[PDB]
């Protein structure tokens, strides 16, 4: 079996990138066909991003010798901006011009998962229906390849032409495929600016040093694919051969010698014996309707069956088998199948908290991981746009200059799904010891509530002042 | 009784014929020797057609594959009563222990078991190249001639016709009967290696003293090979081409000593003759259940309770050694 | 089976280093093709690094009689110098210009996990969009091998150049193999500079004395090779031939001695009966139809069928084998399984916390044991090079300068991941008990929260006056 | 199979040196191939260590008439010495260049515990890098032998040179043997300086008088060995026998004395007959195709076939077997298998807490009976060093001298692991016990909570001040 599969014994890189289009084209064939790759997306995003992905921007405010107040109300002024940009209706953000932001992350999380990279271009869109004239369209790993599909060489590496040190200087992108006729022409695109622009974003998990590509997930999922082919099969011959029935007629006959000496005598010259018999048979049964039920025996002149004798008949174990392996590779790929496909098998309470902390934090680890690049990146190219029409005033005071300091002006951290719920009296209790010790700041606080500090104040003063006019109990 | 470990030599000094000629081993799983097994010489010469390629090559069929290795299993003991050789005052109080007796006469009994059955191979050895014919024979044990096939050319002697003691001593040059034995030697001969009085009636003649090269004029490692073993190994000096080495080898047999060689014999052939060494299977418990039935040797420390309630060193070998190509030396019987 | 694996009987240095190329390669060979490995780092960063790896610096003030408070004011400038040196948005702190802070921790923290060794070296950028010319580019194993591929030597062994003593003077590092046709050349690099300077850093867990390489994976991983294999074929084997049928077809016939004495006369000159009776059989199977269900019974004429006899029919028992199997390597390895593939069998509630809390301290002891050496070397650097800059100020009371007290100077200490969250009722009974007895400091306290001090209390100062002014109740 | 292995009958010293290499090999070989010593050797280290190993100097005040606050003081000076000398960055203490002091006595304790000896040794480093001109570098076991590895003598015993009555006068130390082509040459050390100082400190456990090394672990770990050994075979053949099938051909035929006349006319003269057979089977099976799956039968003519009757049917037994032993070795070894590899099996709320806390007692009684002497003899070692230099000022009323009551003087205690967390309500309820009746010191205090009662009211200061400063609650 491990012939329709072979691993070469070398490094990660080299061990994949050679067997680059078998594994990702099987990876398509399995996340099509099969709903493991569907819910396991499904998951990431609901677990990562959640309703939305909302951005926060903190400016070195001490290290710049930013006063605090200056730098929150530039970020006041900035998230405005940024969500009223990003509200857009129309989709019109992209320069396919049907996605917004929300799907921005989704397309950008969902590639960078299945193939391990993602590929973002920051290009100027000309329509003037927004402020911002930028905007970001997503560009398939199918493209990056070396010109004219070449094999990899000294420096342009599948795609990526890079120094002796590997610096990723720039990109050879083919033309689009669809539809399954236009030819790849392969044109040249460098990853950044030197100014420190971000032109072509692109965000990959290298597991090692040199390390092009991302991580797979074929290359781990054929043995799901030819376990549930051989359960499939094994449970179509049970159903068929639990009652397959042999329905021939044999007779007492069988004289031994004699039957032989009469086949032979036919053999030779005496065929008219045969002949007899086979009329005497034939009259016997149109003259008897041999018929066992519903339907007729089948035709079976005396002196020859079936011999129907099994196999071993010892349970077939695919019982623990499958569970061992469901379990097996369920904490594998990494989200556990006691909800992938939802068993309530003997799970207890420590059970479940204990499994369900365990993997939103490791959720907590996926997104800071694989999405705060992502984030900035955009959110950095939004806010030079912003400084470039002077949307937004930085502050007067600035001790490094924008285009110098852009980490430190654009310092960013990013919000992903809301309040996480699952045991009420667990999320209460901390928030009540939180409360009363003052042991949660204002941005941990928020971080926990996927709400804002400064929108619960205000609220609050509008919840106790209506109460007070209208009557109730503030 | 002593672990097995305790079988350190470094020792391996054996004159020139297993290190040199024979260094071929194949020790063996099974009891016999298997020519057809050994792929000896390979089929190598033939090649495909620029479309497919052809059949399967295999261990090309030795004709005879049936020999008996020689198992010499001996023994003795090491029974702490003896006062031992005794290296000059390197602290005679480990001597009075037991414990370092005990283990240097092992030591001591062990080496002259190997150094036993390295004799016995190098009779063996001067038996294959100088007649072809072996004799595994013992008492209790029927006689069995292993043959390598020597041809008739290489058993011409000089007696016949004209004897080198039947020359003149002073003009007559033997190079012309060395071009005349090594020319039927399947190869190049570069060492004329006699016995002790042969190289006497060699060098009596006149030519050849002012022919040979006293001289270093180091050709190769032999030269090394004679500072090792500057016991038997006799590098005379260069007859300009070829060079000149005498073996006086002597073996200490039942009662009385004598030497390996003849009379007067020589071989003729090549420093880089293929020698076999196949070895039979090892009958020892110990060695089938941890696997060394197939290999060179054998030790053991080992004690007995009972009748013979003692302890003893015990060595277990099986070797076959032959030559390749018998046809590789020519054998003479000189004058 | 131990064929294919082989141990030395020898010191484990002389034992491995031998081979070490065959077994890096098969233990490339699994992780790449199994997904353990992955789950088993993934899991390592997540509890080791988590969020990220945070430095605070305490000069040692009491010994370096420098005061406490102005020790903590330069700690604080040489945090924030630190963070937003960190937090460069543009993956630019290092040479191969694709990897942060974050991925340096977790490239060097994996590698050293996968050979027990990293290899980290500081190098001199150029980029001048940072105040900091030092970038840090990780070096990788396969480089150190002799000069040439030469096997060990007196001092020259296996890539580092020592003296009798066994001081690591410097290494060999081969030339990058990728593409994968770059020839190897070797370079000369000391482990540190004279001066105290931090250049190769070369961090690995000798076993013993004079080891030189860390530890492995595949030589104990070599059995879950095997038993996957083995119950892969197994299960194949059982699903298969549960229901294997043989279709032939005997006959009565065979009257013994006149069948024999047949055969014989055909076998001598009487082939004309065999071929009369094939005829007639052949008749026989196009005049019946002889056919079973669906598909056509295979052509045997009289006389011979398949004996398919069976083994022993116990029942297999890797059900048993593989969970103490599974359990055993479990912890061995470190992970336990009941989350390396998330059973929920029989588990109970001192199960889940005492084996969390376990597993959490152990993870705190390898977190301790091989981050703290990359924090504090990089740090040091790093450090090195801010006081070059005269980025911080150092103490004017200095009781030894910089060079000579860069150990005293630069003691620093780092904060793993975030917040750890097991049961809830746990932490906050503990958190109250410490708060009550003040049994907990600033420092262990933030420990074990994953906060700081001066953050929470200032917080806690705009907590309560945005409390008092919107009218809420603090 | 009591062969391979073999017990004399006499004193375990005479029993186990002349056997030494041979189970100290095997040793070697199992604790490299098998990951319950890796394991062992962790949990030793977290339990015993831990974090780090903490020193506290208590000289002998009451006795030495010295007063207790200049003890104090004088403790506190050598306390932060030796904290700042420890917490050297560069690694630079040992004479390898490469250990700090966390693992000095990680490699100390992990050899004490493999052979139950520790070789350190006080040599002179010249590296001014320090004020402290002491390394201490550690000697492999295998160059303690007799001078050029002769036998044991009268005096020279397995390396040791003593008197008659055994007093360890001093040691033959072989060369290094790394790369594995050095030769030992045999150098001589004494054991301690005449004037009490460490020179050569040599802790080993004596099992009884005049034993020479320590104890070992493949002497009673052979049985796992041959257990995982026949275990791992058993489960193949199980494996491979479930399904084994024999397909061969059988034929009616078989006419007795006619086949058995046949068989003997053809062994004389009348092999046409088998021939002729031969011919028309193969026709047979050539007319036939007699095929039974995916692959072909096997071609057999009629007349043999393997008879696959088996031997006895029985369970195993080999679970009971297994867990009962493990179960054994488990509280032999000393460390519960319930955490070597991690059973949740059945385990409850008292099984867990009394297996906790016994087993923790029994490492901290391991912890104090071959961690102290380390630490002991090192911090004798630097306090003598410390003295030379005048670091330190010894109280100017001492009874006795340094050199003549360094033990009194050089008094000292040792802290490991950091605080135990089990259950949590346990500790807590502990805790207000002992703060409510008094019955906590503040050595046994600190002992319990790993902390120092000094530094948690300083921080108890500053915390009530600054929640006084800040506005928050004391």
């Amino acid at each position: 079996q491990l012939r329709s599969w072979n691993p070469p014994s070398e490094s990660v890189d080299a061990a994949l990138l050679p067997n680059f289009t078998r594994g990702n084209a099987r990876a398509d064939d399995l996340v099509r066909n099969n709903g493991y790759a569907a819910n396991a997306i499904q998951l990431h995003q609901d677990h990562i991003v959640g309703s939305f992905f909302r951005l926060s921007h903190r400016p070195s405010w001490r290290y710049l010798g930013i006063g605090e107040e200056e730098a929150r109300a530039f970020s006041r002024e900035v998230e405005a901006a940024w969500k009223e940009f990003a509200e857009d209706d129309c989709c019109c953000i992209d320069v396919e011009r049907k996605r917004t932001f929300t799907m921005m992350i989704r397309e950008g999380v969902a590639m960078h998962a299945f193939n391990g990279e993602l590929f973002v271009q920051a290009t100027w869109d000309t329509s003037s229906s927004r402020l911002f004239r930028t905007q970001f369209r997503m560009v398939s790993p199918k493209r990056i390849s070396n010109p004219n599909n070449t094999g990899d060489s000294r420096n342009c590496r599948a795609g990526v032409q890079i120094n002796d040190s590997g610096a990723a200087l720039g990109y050879y992108v083919s033309e689009d495929g669809y539809p399954g006729w236009m030819p790849q022409k392969w044109t040249w695109i460098p990853r950044e600016l030197p100014g420190g622009r971000a032109s072509f974003i692109h965000v990959f998990e290298p597991v090692e040093d040199g390390q092009t590509r991302g991580a797979n997930v074929f290359y781990s999922v054929m043995e799901q694919m030819k376990m549930l082919d051989t359960l499939q099969n094994t449970q179509l011959q049970s159903a068929i051969v639990k009652a397959m029935y042999a329905a021939t007629i044999e007779s007492e006959l069988d004289t031994q010698s004699a039957m032989d000496f009469i086949l032979g005598a036919n053999s030779q010259e005496q065929r008219e014996r045969l002949t007899g018999w086979i009329g005497e048979i034939a009259a016997y049964y149109a003259a008897a309707p041999v018929r066992l039920g519903g339907a007729k025996v089948p035709h079976l002149m005396p002196g020859d069956s079936l011999n129907l004798q099994t196999a071993q008949d010892t349970d077939n174990g695919y019982s623990v088998f499958e569970q061992s392996l469901l379990r097996y590779i369920a904490a594998g790929l990494g989200v556990s199948y006691e909800q992938l496909s939802r068993n309530y098998a003997q799970m207890s309470y420590s059970t479940a908290r204990a499994s369900a902390n365990e993997s939103w934090a490791y959720f907590m680890g996926r997104r800071k991981f694989v999405a705060s690049r992502q984030a900035s990146q955009m959110f950095l190219c939004w806010l030079e746009e912003a400084i470039v029409r002077r949307v937004v005033t930085l502050p007067s005071k600035a001790r490094f200059s924008f285009q110098e300091a852009r980490s430190a002006w654009g310092n960013c951290d990013w919000i992903g799904s809301g309040r996480m719920a699952i045991d009420g009296l667990k999320e209460v209790q901390e928030a009540v010891m939180l409360i009363e010790a003052g042991l949660s700041t204002y941005e941990k606080e928020c971080a926990k509530r996927g709400d804002d500090y400064q929108e619960i104040f205000a609220q609050q003063v509008r919840e106790t002042m209506e109460r007070r006019a209208a009557g109730l109990k503030p | 009784a002593q672990l097995l470990a305790a079988n350190e030599q470094k020792f391996k000094f054996d004159p020139l014929f297993l290190r040199l000629f024979f260094r071929e081993s194949y020790p063996f799983t099974t009891e016999k020797v298997y020519l057809s097994q050994i792929p000896g010489l390979v089929n190598m010469a033939l090649y495909v057609s620029p479309i497919v390629s052809g059949e399967v090559i295999r261990s090309r069929g030795g004709s005879t594959s049936e020999f008996t290795p020689g198992y010499v299993k001996p023994k003795h003991e090491v029974n702490p009563q003896m006062t031992l050789r005794r290296l000059p005052d390197e602290d005679p109080q480990n001597l009075a222990d037991p414990a370092y007796r005990r283990r240097r006469i092992i030591m001591q009994n062990m080496r002259d078991e190997e150094l036993a059955i390295a004799q016995v191979e190098e009779m063996q050895a001067v038996s294959a190249v100088l007649k072809g014919k072996y004799t595994m024979t013992g008492e209790a044990f029927d006689p069995v001639e292993v043959d390598m096939g020597r041809s008739e050319e290489n058993n011409i002697t000089q007696s016949g016709g004209t004897e080198w003691s039947k020359r003149d001593k002073s003009t007559y040059d033997p190079t012309d009967d060395i071009e005349a034995y090594a020319l039927n030697a399947s190869g190049v001969v570069n060492i004329i290696v006699f016995d002790p009085k042969g190289w006497a009636l060699f060098r009596s003649f006149k030519a050849v003293k002012e022919k040979l090269d006293t001289r270093r004029g180091s050709n190769s490692e032999l030269e090394t090979a004679v500072k090792d073993l500057g016991k038997a190994v006799s590098y005379k000096g260069m007859y300009g081409d070829v060079a000149i080495v005498v073996y006086s080898g002597q073996y200490v047999e039942n009662g009385v000593k004598k030497n390996f060689l003849p009379d007067n014999t020589m071989v003729l052939g090549n420093t880089q003759a293929r020698g076999l060494r196949t070895y039979g299977c090892i009958q020892d418990a110990d060695a089938q259940r941890e696997g060394i039935n197939a290999s060179a040797r054998y030790p053991k420390n080992w004690v007995t309770t009972g009748d013979p309630a003692r302890e003893f060193t015990m060595i277990q070998s099986a070797p076959l050694m032959l030559l390749a190509d018998p046809d590789e030396f020519v054998s003479v019987q000189l004058a």
